[PDB]
């Protein structure tokens, strides 16, 4: 036959593992979107509807963008009222949250609680990543890789190490993987060789923000380079960022 | 877990032989790269020598180089290593390994090497 | 006359077995179906004979030699041939059972089971679970030997479903999750005789309706939340296909994507 996709209502997690909130409560027309800390009630300002027809509707009113510019707020609104294709969404597989109007992306240019979500050009930053899920709690695993090793971070320097039962990895809704250890830290890489660190998620910049695929490789959107162990050597105690070719030192998997 | 036997190890004043036997008795052995690794007290786990399951190719680090010899006998399932003209760089302690990583076996004797033994003291000293 | 893929315990090592899961995977589908980035076996419904069934020969240390067909649809065994006996799960439908017949023609005589080859059916049989029941290259290793010496009245018929259950883990439940094959793949590394955790356990007995919770949801996200159990057994609720990416690798036809 053909698949029959449903509506599920759900919530939708994003930057600094922050929900996407009503403010306030209140859902006058216009009102701001922000970014909250995530709930665990049936209040309706966090629960939104994954709608048959692109839109994203909590307690009857649609997510819509007030305009198709980067940097206008997202607000809530009528679903008849607002603008006929600036209530649509799509929601894509690795993460991101676009009006295929504008072409712009729904990000939050902030991480502080309360933060106005926005609309912006898609860099495939940890600001613009987002997950519907009602799972509050980022996903806590152990990343192995080649030889059967696993990705272990002390201070700001990350290696590959055999398994000790930190290496433990919070992998994050905007997608950023961070050491459980410290959550304000991410797995950071400057240039788009280069060598992958652990500073602060503060810029949440494209370069912290990574994707789980299926072949394997934990590849980074923005630059479409992939985690790589330099020259399949674990003792060199670096992990770089290489274009993909698919082998051992490329692949990778979450042992949670 | 262990599963190769150690055979060997001990003193020896530096310029002297020494052998190194490693069988396996439920493991077989002749069918993987077989290899010898060792460690200082200090640090750090560094790899010696590996052989072919064929015993065609072999290779060797730095320090070694000219003067241990690797060998191994698939109708008896061993691996050996034999020092010869031991410095006092050497000592360490030395653990047999079989890598069930790769099909081949890797220059710089890269794997994973699973399957290794219990691991003997040897000391080269005057 | 399928194609064969063929794979040794002697030596076998985890190169050996990714290259083997890897050749499996290639021979299930054509590819071209891929929702979510996690590939779609190929449909049932149409689907002519001669593209219904793949091949696995098996063998072993001992000169022992023995071939599993894989059902294509959903990469799970229906059966082996042994010499010249050919031995086939009780189908579960009329269109399976003639399906089978165009499997192993020449052989001296093939039977039939009474019995399917869900793991509920061969934990009864074998007296253990999959729980108890360990997995590794050694445990293939016997698998084989038990299987092929079943044709010469050699195997008691709990070591029969014992050894079923080694064969579908290692092969069809890793040739649908790298997870597992992941799992497997770091038991051949150390060379140990494992048994499988309530996360491998978990991921086969939702595999059925993981293929049905990604097919059919709304850009990714679920109708209904699947439990899953980490290493220990500890259960959690998986609401999105993005989590799902690095451990599912085959899903089973359910529905058609929309045009
Ligand atoms: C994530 O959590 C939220 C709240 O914890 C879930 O929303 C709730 O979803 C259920 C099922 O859709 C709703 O209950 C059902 O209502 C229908 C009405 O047609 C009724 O026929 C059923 O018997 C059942 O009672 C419930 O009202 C709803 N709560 C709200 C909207 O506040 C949500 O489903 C969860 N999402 C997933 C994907 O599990
Ligand atoms: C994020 O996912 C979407 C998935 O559709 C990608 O956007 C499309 O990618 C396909 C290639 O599979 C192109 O043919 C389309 O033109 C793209 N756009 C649309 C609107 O479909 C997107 O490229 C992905 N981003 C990354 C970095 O992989
Ligand atoms: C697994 O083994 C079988 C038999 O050893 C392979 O079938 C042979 O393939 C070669 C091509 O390399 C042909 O020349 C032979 O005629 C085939 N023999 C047969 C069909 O009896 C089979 O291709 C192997 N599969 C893989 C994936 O390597
Ligand atoms: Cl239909
Ligand atoms: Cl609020
Ligand atoms: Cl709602
Ligand atoms: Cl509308």
């Amino acid at each position: 036959d053909v698949c029959m996709d449903p509506e599920p209502i759900v919530r939708i997690v994003g930057r600094n593992g922050l929900c996407v909130d009503v403010r306030d409560g209140r859902f006058h027309n216009g009102n701001a979107i922000q970014l909250w800390p995530c709930k665990s009630n049936t209040d309706a300002n966090q629960l939104w509807t994954l709608k048959r027809d692109n839109t994203i509707r909590s307690n009857g009113k649609c997510l819509t963008t007030y305009g198709y510019s980067p940097g206008v707020y997202v607000m809530i609104y009528d679903c008849n009222t607002a603008a006929t294709d600036a209530t649509r969404w799509q929601i894509w597989d690795n993460g991101t949250i676009i009006n295929p109007r504008s072409s712009l992306v729904l990000a939050a240019t902030s991480g502080n609680s309360g933060t106005t979500l926005t609309v912006q050009t898609n860099i495939y930053a940890v600001s613009q990543g987002w997950l519907p899920t009602n799972n509050t709690q980022p996903f806590v695993t152990t990343i192995v890789g080649l030889y059967g090793l696993c990705l272990q971070a002390n201070s700001g320097q990350v290696w590959i190490e055999d398994c000790s039962s930190e290496q433990q990895w919070a992998l994050y809704a905007d997608g950023s993987i961070r050491p459980q250890q410290n959550r304000d830290n991410c797995l950071t890489s400057d240039s788009n060789e280069t060598v992958v660190k652990i500073l602060s998620c503060g810029p949440a910049s494209s370069g912290q923000r990574w994707m789980f695929k299926n072949d394997g490789t934990i590849l980074n959107l923005y630059s479409g380079l992939v985690l790589d162990v330099r020259a399949s050597d674990p003792s060199l105690k670096q992990i770089i960022l290489y274009p993909l070719h698919g082998d051992p030192n490329q692949i990778w998997l979450p042992l949670f | 877990q262990v599963q190769l036997a150690e055979t060997g190890g001990g003193l020896v004043e530096p310029g002297g032989s020494l052998r190194l036997s490693c069988a396996a008795p439920e493991f077989r052995l002749q069918y993987y790269t077989a290899g010898w690794f060792r460690q200082a007290p200090g640090k750090e786990r560094e790899w010696v020598a590996c052989i072919s399951a064929g015993g065609g190719v072999t290779y060797y680090t730095g320090s070694v180089q000219g003067r241990f010899t690797i060998s191994r006998d698939n109708a008896k399932r061993t691996v050996y290593l034999q020092m010869d003209s031991l410095k006092p760089e050497d000592t360490a302690v030395y653990s047999c390994a079989a890598d069930l990583e790769y099909s081949q076996i890797m220059p710089s004797c890269r794997g994973s090497y699973g399957v290794r033994g219990q691991g003997t003291q040897v000391t080269v000293s005057s | 006359q399928y194609p064969i893929i063929n794979f040794t315990t002697a030596g076998a090592t985890v190169q050996s077995y990714t290259n083997f899961i890897r050749a499996v995977r290639g021979r299930l589908t054509t590819g071209a179906d891929v929702r979510h980035e996690i590939p779609v076996l190929p449909n049932r419904v149409g689907l002519p004979i001669n593209q219904r069934f793949i091949l696995v020969e098996l063998s072993n240390h001992a000169e022992l030699s023995v071939t599993l067909a894989l059902d294509v649809t959903n990469a799970y065994v229906v059966g082996y041939r042994a010499g010249n006996s050919a031995y086939f799960f009780h189908p579960d439908n009329q269109e399976d059972a003639e399906a089978i017949t165009h499997l192993f023609t020449d052989v001296q005589n093939r039977y039939t089971f009474a019995f399917g080859g869900n793991y509920d059916r061969l934990e009864q049989l074998a007296g253990n679970l999959r729980e108890n029941i360990e997995l590794g290259n050694g445990p293939l290793e016997e698998a084989i030997s038990a299987l092929y010496y079943y044709s010469t009245g050699g195997t008691q018929l709990p070591t029969l479903a014992r050894s079923f259950i080694i064969c579908i883990q290692m092969i069809s439940e890793a040739a649908r999750f790298q997870y597992i094959e992941g799992e497997m793949r770091t038991r051949i590394r150390y060379n140990r005789r494992s048994a499988p955790d309530p996360s491998v356990i978990t991921l086969e007995n939702s595999w059925g309706r993981l293929s049905t919770a990604i097919q059919e949801s709304n850009q990714g996200a679920f109708a209904s939340p699947i439990q899953l159990q980490r290493r220990n057994g500890s259960k959690f609720s998986v609401y999105d296909v993005s989590i799902l990416i690095p451990i599912i690798a085959l899903m089973v036809y359910r529905c058609a994507p929309p045009p």
